[PDB]
């Protein structure tokens, strides 16, 4: 709604219900989101699988609070795979690896507490098909690749080692072009997206394959005075949306 | 204004890639030439297809070759893609170049040079370049980790081109394929990237 | 008519690659029951793949495989009980999606999709196995984990041991038969590496 | 339908389909169904819980080989609880233990190997209520109870001490008044049997209850030439009817 | 009609009658008709021969017992040639001598003593342009070709060298694409077949041509106990079907 | 899918057969070919048209030829099928060359390929690979024997090419014909063959 | 779909024209404001320039302007406070057209197209710059004075002060934020310098 100039209130209130989670920010910017999509069940058409999937909806879609990270003043930011820190927990995750063909979306919560100043506002986005590259050695002779961890660190997240690159070809500045909100939280506070889907195959094991990554790294400096409280907390909780699961069969927590 | 639109970015055409192998030929004496897929090595063109990530696609390439110099000399090749399936041909007797199924063309270097079209042929709805995950199950060892990028839907499979003759050539060729992309529809477009270069073939 | 069609009619998957059976085929048909422990017997295990796998690969679906780039369908399979009719026994058969390690054991393969064997007066069961596949089309090589290209395992097992009459002999025989399913497709014919002469027949 | 003269044809003949499970057996004796039942899904006065049940269809019903268990000419009979057999198997047990507050019924499918004589028919009931009762030393003064796994044994199953008892005040010949069907094998095979509920609460944890427990012991002595095939394995496949669960927090094995 | 479960009665059993013969089966499986055809009578528009044919239907249509062969354990399966064999006999064969433009269809029938066990199926099929190939020494240079014997062995049937080959490129077990039925006999009996035609010609001499030849080959090592009568026989006979003739002049054995 | 269906296996097209004939050509000093009909010696393209015996046929071929280099010179050629029932050349001055009926067609090598159509000539409703029995009557002979594979109907006359001078070629030539096959119906297939070589040519 | 569309989506000019910004250029996106005095201070003058100028190259829409000989249209800037929320401030901007020399003031620069922002509640602040040419298209390319080249020059300033309050921190940050405006155009599309290799990846 709101022109630049233009600004209503209660926009920046907003509740998020899930499944038995609720979330509420008092300070919010209207939720973004992707491509002007919703998540939505896989069309007939499109399932190749002619398994009946299974969609736990409850269970399933819930908010988990699945890591709470604390910040620096300046810190790399670092990516939460989605299709791992879902499995991580359960029952989801463990419903997932039985259940391992699996699709899904979410909606993203993260919430930090508040400080008036809040400069240093990190900007947090997710890319689909975020591709790590490595400096190779810098000399770029070493072709080297990344490690396993890096590519799926298990939603401990990954520190970004240049966030400009953000390790991969692409500017950094241009990333906007990709949905996302930045919290300053000077603006803001605890953003909520919702993820559309871009999906190769409309239904994946996606064990293997990762939906899309959620990158936290700030734009800008915090600055506060020392008086001011040092530690400014982050925390992310996620609840996919529909999710529908095929392959039955055994669950291997690869 | 038309330029600007999509339709006329696209509709540029540029070198897909070439190839020059030598007379002598080192590097094929016998002078067959199994191609990689890989158009997607050569940065400038790729990228552009790179760009729109979702395509319906009628394509048509031509076919030039020359000398190094340039210079044409009069040569009859045949040409082939038998697919990522078929094996490739050891060598200038190889059996598969004989080939009942695998589609080949014959021209002349003398005949003019010739355009044709390929479908979209991958097993997925479209190819995108960059992949997130393994081609494999399995847990990954760090010499594993070379798998990462791969996508084993954009993998087509090799180009085979040989100077018909039991000897061995006269003359050089240089593969010289040109590309022209027909009338697109394109969808999700992503970020042009630019990166180290941290190995080739590259995710990138 | 269609390849297919010719694939529909009958391919056997050799039911174990060994270079004696599949030189005399006979000998690899058998599969031996015998009366066993009931069950944590592990009749046999198969695997999925596209008749890369020489099973397959002998087949006349692995010959026109071969022959595509691409595979893609659902097979049907058949075991019959060639062993005494007056004994009788069970065995569990399992099948099991890509992505899991071989089942290597009875009750990992009964997770999977499974059926369970009578044999009796019907001589013979038919197996499915459904088409499951992340991409629509496989590629009919594999030799490399894809994902596309594996297509899973299979599984046989003793659901019960064998039992036999006094007057039926201890061991009995199951033969297998392979069909197409009715959905069969494979994309881009092209060459067969199957046959080649080194030699001009000239 | 049939009397005691009068007997059809292909009511030995049937096939069970479960999800993605079947079974089938030449010879049979017509399925009972316990006490003109059928199972079903607790209504909603029926339920307390307040809280929406999940029902995974599909993966709950499915006829699980738990086990296999080989004959003995004679042995002592076992008893199967139902509540651990499936809570021992998955995915349906792992669900089971998150799901906890559980409430099912199934169907029982048990076949053996068939021989001719088949003499030594052996007799299979369920037993809601099954408790077991020790001889408290046979002094009667030791009043001691019965060990856990005895109980419990988790689907390893329980020789009978003394079957005429049953380990318990009943008598056994009575016991025919439960639901049951007996395989002299001769007469019949693998029998069939879908189970109806007595269950007292609409809806449990069920993880401590146990609905009722299988009991396989023969009424007569097997017997056979030394010729014959010594060795007349059982076994049991058995798929759980509408299954339901409530108490969605951690999963526990016990 | 049946599908893999579904089972009827009194397919199994069957008579076939014939021009005074007829057989009967008290086992057997259903028949099958080659490629869904049904024997007929030559078109007018097909038939060239401008003379017109001579049809002795009864004479010419009956079951002949032309051989009995008895059964090894394992034995080489042998061909009978379909138009020699007819030729062989009378009246039919000496008929067809002067008649010699001679073309027909039949149907076949096989009969064997049943023994319960009846392990070691073996397969019947009949295939049209059967052709044989020579090892031509093994060392594939010598580049021989069949013996006359071997080719038309007169129905004294063929031995075949090496089944799997079928002496000829033809894997074995592609076999099955053509219509045949295997005698395990412990599940059919002498089995049915009717022959639809493939003829290249719609009347040929066919003192020459064979339409076809049967092969009989067990796929499977028949297996008894020693007790168990050691001799398995089996016997064929076979009616032509619509059988014409033309070239009425004088009759070669040839 | 469409790939799979019968016109796209068969539309496939391959090397008929080729042979070569050098400039020294001892084989053809002369240099005339008289070819014989059996493309069937070649196993590759022949199994798959055995595949389906019964097909009714309208066959395009092209001819290409080369030296074993693959080196084109400038040679005229003529090119004629008589038919089995003609007089087949002796040589240069052949008679025969000089065809009334047997149908020729001239093209230079400098011209370009030229391709044509063939009707299904066969006597028979079709030609079909196996044959049982003899074209010959009469007893047979072990020597006889080798008759037995042969079936008359799927019997057809030879092909020649003869460079056209009364001097010997300065330069070879090959036959590298290729064929295609138009849409297609055919009937009753029959299964493919792999056997050892009894010997060419061939039932198989 | 067009490119324009994607330099709809964002594009910002760099702040300031560094290597070492440039080369980390979370450096170069901050305009660090200060408690200045309230005028006559400037923030920092821009260049209108196509992208031939660095700030405009290095964004996309240099990129995709560098790829087209000509672009025309308007473009959209936007300006954020960063800065301490409680802190205040005005400032001037202001646009100035080709012709002139760089305003060099901020009365000069006011004289021209100009805006002031509050800064407050509203944390960003959207500047327009008209499409102003003689020609219908501009060349990208520029490098040489073409009257047609030029788009003109942009400055910002201090409409007053930087205030604080005792909390908040004297020195304050402004993020530019860069668009394209509905109407955009480019022509005749060609090559871009921008991206090459000196060897063959291959």
């Amino acid at each position: 709604s709101p022109t630049a100039e233009a600004c209503g209130y209660s926009d920046r209130v907003a509740q998020l219900t899930v499944g038995n989670s609720t979330i509420t920010t008092q300070e919010a910017a209207n939720v973004i989101v992707a491509y002007g999509e919703w998540p939505q069940y896989c069309p007939d058409t499109d399932a190749t699988a002619v398994d009946k999937p299974t969609r736990p909806d409850v269970s399933v879609n819930r908010f988990y609070t699945l890591d709470t990270k604390d910040w620096s003043s300046s810190s790399k930011g670092w990516y939460w795979k989605f299709p791992d820190i879902l499995a991580e927990t359960g029952v989801f995750g463990q419903n997932a690896q039985f259940h391992f063909l699996y699709r899904s979306g979410f909606c993203i919560h993260v919430q930090c507490n508040a400080s008036k100043f809040h400069q240093g506002a990190l900007l947090v986005a997710v890319l689909p098909e975020y591709v790590t590259g490595t400096v190779s050695g810098n000399t770029g002779h070493e072709n080297t690749h990344p490690p396993y961890a890096a590519t799926q660190p298990g939603a401990t997240g990954f520190e970004l080692t240049n966030p400009y690159i953000l390790d991969a070809g692409i500017p950094l500045s241009q990333l906007l072009v990709c949905p996302h909100q930045w919290i300053n939280l000077r603006t803001n506070n605890c953003a909520t997206i919702v993820v559309p889907y871009i999906n190769s195959v409309p239904f994946d094991s996606a064990l293997n394959h990762c939906n899309f990554g959620l990158v936290v790294i700030p734009v800008s400096p915090l600055g506060f005075l020392q008086g001011a409280t040092p530690t400014i907390p982050i925390t992310i909780t996620v609840a996919p949306m529909n999710s529908e699961f095929s392959g039955l069969r055994q669950a291997v927590t690869q | 204004t038309e330029e600007t639109s999509i339709t006329n970015f696209y509709s540029r055409a540029g070198l897909v890639g070439v190839v020059n192998m030598p007379v002598q030929g080192t590097s094929n004496t016998k002078g067959f030439a199994k191609w990689g897929i890989d158009i997607m090595g050569f940065v400038q063109m790729r990228r552009k297809l790179e760009l729109m990530t979702y395509m319906r696609f009628s394509a048509e390439f031509t076919f030039v070759a020359s000398t190094p110099e340039g210079e044409t000399t009069n040569l009859i090749l045949q040409y082939m893609y038998a697919p990522p399936g078929a094996p490739l041909p050891t060598r200038r007797d190889s059996y598969e170049w004989q080939t009942s199924t695998n589609p080949s063309i014959i021209s002349k270097m003398a005949d003019p040079p010739a355009q044709v079209s390929v479908p979209f042929l991958s097993p997925a709805s479209a190819y995108q370049w960059f992949y997130d995950g393994y081609p494999t199950f399995g847990k990954h060892p760090i010499d594993q980790d070379f798998q990462y990028g791969m996508c084993p839907n954009n993998m087509m499979g090799t180009f085979c081109v040989r100077m018909i003759g039991g000897g061995k050539p006269t003359q050089s060729v240089t593969i010289r394929i040109y590309m022209r992309l027909k009338h697109i529809r394109a969808w999700v477009p992503r970020p042009l990237r630019s990166q180290n270069y941290t190995m080739r073939n590259y995710p990138n | 008519r269609n390849l297919l069609e010719l694939c529909q009619i009958d391919t056997i998957m050799e039911v174990n690659n060994l270079t004696t059976n599949e030189a005399t085929p006979m000998e690899r048909l058998r599969i031996p029951v015998q009366v066993q422990t009931q069950s944590g017997e592990l009749c046999a295990a198969f695997k999925a793949d596209p008749g890369l796998d020489g099973p397959w690969q002998s087949t006349m679906v692995g010959q026109l495989c071969r022959y595509y780039t691409q595979w893609s369908g659902s097979l049907k399979i058949t075991f019959m009980f060639t062993g005494s009719f007056m004994a009788t026994g069970k065995m569990l058969i399992a099948y099991t999606p890509p992505g899991g390690s071989l089942p290597a054991n009875r009750m990992q393969a009964m997770l999977g999709t499974h059926v369970i064997w009578d044999f009796g007066l019907q001589s013979s069961v038919t197996l499915v196995v459904p088409w499951i596949s992340n991409t629509h089309y496989r590629s009919q090589a594999t030799g490399s984990f894809f994902d596309y290209y594996a297509t899973g395992i299979v599984s046989l097992w003793y659901q019960t041991n064998f039992v036999v009459p006094i007057g039926a002999p201890t061991t009995a025989y199951i033969v297998v038969l392979g069909s197409a399913q009715k959905n069969f497709t494979m994309r881009l014919c092209r060459d067969t590496s199957e046959l080649t002469q080194a030699a001009e027949y000239q």
